[PDB]
């Protein structure tokens, strides 16, 4: 029937916050060391990525409660979570004509094989690209890819969270505004919320696959090398 | 450790 003001207050605060860390110009791109086209491309994605890890983290300070987490469940929540949240919010720069990420310039246009270049396999790649393919096809409003975010996020699932509860509840009042956005607001959504949890199970999925393959990379020092301080604090193994 | 997510979290 309707959404409450609490409840669209939250939607609005996180919107508001991904148009804060999303930058649609990508004018920033040309800071990260260039694109080169053996692992000639590890140098920029590495970069784009640790940009992207700090866009995260600016959300995720904005996600009403996240604040009030204790700072370790924050980092736990973040360890556990940066990569797929990365995932999830490249699908605004993802083209299904291309099947590519397209980053305004045609030098920050990633196709598949620039990623191989990185140190990743098909085994990553292949249900990456399907992911993305079939998350654009939901033809998400923003608010709908917003929460998703946040509810990724905030899942109490996650190794190292201590305040179980806590996350618990908050991610139980994220997926109810989703609901019930998309019950009021989406036109022939019967079916949307569903298909939005199944791609935090294909998550999870590509979280496990991405961790296994940055463990090669990383056990190698002179690939490790290439990463940048703020990649290997949060992709590595500290408690 | 996670001396870069503490001051990035303030
Ligand atoms: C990052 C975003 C964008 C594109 C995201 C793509 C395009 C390139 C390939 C990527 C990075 C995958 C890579 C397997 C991650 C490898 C991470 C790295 C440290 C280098 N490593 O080797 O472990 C995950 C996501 C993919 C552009 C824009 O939408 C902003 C958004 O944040």
């Amino acid at each position: 029937h309707m959404l409450s003001d609490e409840q669209m207050q939250i939607i609005n605060s996180l919107v508001e916050a991904h148009h804060k860390t999303y930058d649609d110009s990508y004018s920033d791109f040309v800071r990260f060391r260039p694109p080169v086209r053996r692992l000639s491309m590890l140098p920029h994605l590495a970069d784009l990525v640790s940009y992207s890890i700090q866009k995260v983290i600016g959300f995720a300070k904005m996600i009403p409660g996240f604040r009030d987490l204790t700072a370790e469940d924050q980092i736990a929540l973040l360890k556990s979570s940066a990569i797929e949240i990365i995932m999830l919010r490249s699908n605004q720069s993802f083209s299904l004509e291309d099947m590519s990420w397209s980053c305004g310039g045609p030098d920050f246009k990633y196709c598949i094989n620039d990623v191989t270049k990185a140190g990743h396999t098909l085994e990553l790649l292949e249900p990456l690209v399907k992911f993305q393919v079939g998350l654009k096809k939901l033809k998400l409003h923003e608010e709908e890819h917003v929460l998703l975010m946040a509810i990724c996020l905030l899942s109490p699932d996650r190794p190292g969270v201590q305040d179980h509860v806590r996350i618990e509840a908050l991610q139980d009042r994220l997926c109810d505004v989703l609901q019930a956005y998309i019950r009021i607001q989406h036109p022939g959504g019967r079916l949307l919320y569903a298909k939005m949890i199944q791609k935090l199970a294909d998550l999870r999925s590509l979280n496990e696959e991405h961790s296994k393959q940055y463990r090669s990379l990383s056990f190698q020092p002179e690939h490790s090398m290439q990463l940048t301080p703020l990649v290997l604090e949060v992709f590595g193994s500290e408690v | 450790r996670h001396k870069i997510l503490h001051r990035l979290l303030q």
